[PDB]
């Protein structure tokens, strides 16, 4: 009975250590996974922000351009009406 | 009035390439799945060691 | 004493198996979570890249347009000055 | 000089809808939390099986 | 022998509880990690969608503007040719 | 024909700041790593309790 119990214990222990090992592997995988996510975020932030900045700058430029064009057209019509 | 200055900055796109990371995630998710299968085995094994004295 | 130990062991084992089961559920959840992230990334990459491409193409188009407009205005002024 | 060709491609936006995934993540994060509570219980239960012979 | 086994068991149990505690900490960390991801997604979705919307609207506006400019130029040339 | 209406909405960019979240992820990933080291220790400790009767 005592040897039986001892054998059971040993078997349980081996299996338990193996189980914990597997869980440790999983934890390792998760660690890696989160770090990857962290890296991806950096990349997205940068591209996204760059795009936003460009878009903003683009609209400012466009506003300037269109304003100039409007002025030009007005002047052209003035000249035409004087003609 | 003369010709207006109409400058326009060309935007040169930097493409987001996430395929490696993808991928790496995919690999992790399947490794975790495989861990679940092995852990189910080991759990039933621990259950088999219950004594009947 | 031996029966007591045996009973303790059995109790421990049941609880241990339950604990491992819970951890397994957690691992499953994590697996699912990472896959979801992987899918999301694909989506973001695509939308973001599409937007970037469009923006780039848009600026090229705009440059062409403004160049043409400048030329046109120059010609108009030439005609006006000839008038 | 004539009228200039001023073509401009209309951009038709594809909207990023991440609410399902969101969400799915949210669900996973709370399932993992609930697991922590159950695991705390089970751990104290394993601790109760220490023998005093 | 029985006391020895009992001592082994107790030692195993303590260590096992500690191990489960560590795994629980890891699970907690993972939970937090996924929630953070969930939050980040919301942010990205919004910025990205906003940018896309603006870009779309911008092109519509640009199309209108260029159409008007084309019409204007045509009229200007008509006037010039009449001159 | 008169001067054309050439309206253009200025886009005011909202910048994506993910550094806190980053970061928070980074912190989680290293906490999980440290857990792996401690768990390796505890596993070898459980292995040391095998009886030889």
């Amino acid at each position: 009975n005592q040897q039986i119990l001892a054998n059971a214990f040993n078997q349980a222990i081996g299996n338990i250590t193996q189980a914990f090992g597997k869980v440790n592997d999983a934890i390792h995988q998760t660690s890696k996974g989160l770090a990857t996510v962290a890296k991806v975020l950096a990349k997205v932030q940068d591209v996204v922000n760059t795009q936003g900045q460009a878009l903003s700058h683009l609209t400012v430029q466009l506003q300037n351009n269109f304003q100039a064009i409007s002025s030009s057209i007005s002047d052209i019509y003035n000249r035409l009406d004087e003609l | 009035g003369g010709v207006p200055e109409l400058t326009l900055d060309i935007f040169n796109a930097t493409y987001l390439n996430l395929t490696g990371e993808i991928d790496d995630l995919e690999f992790r998710s399947e490794k975790l799945h495989n861990t679940t299968v092995e852990l189910a085995i080991l759990i039933d094994n621990i259950n088999n060691t219950l004594v009947n004295l």
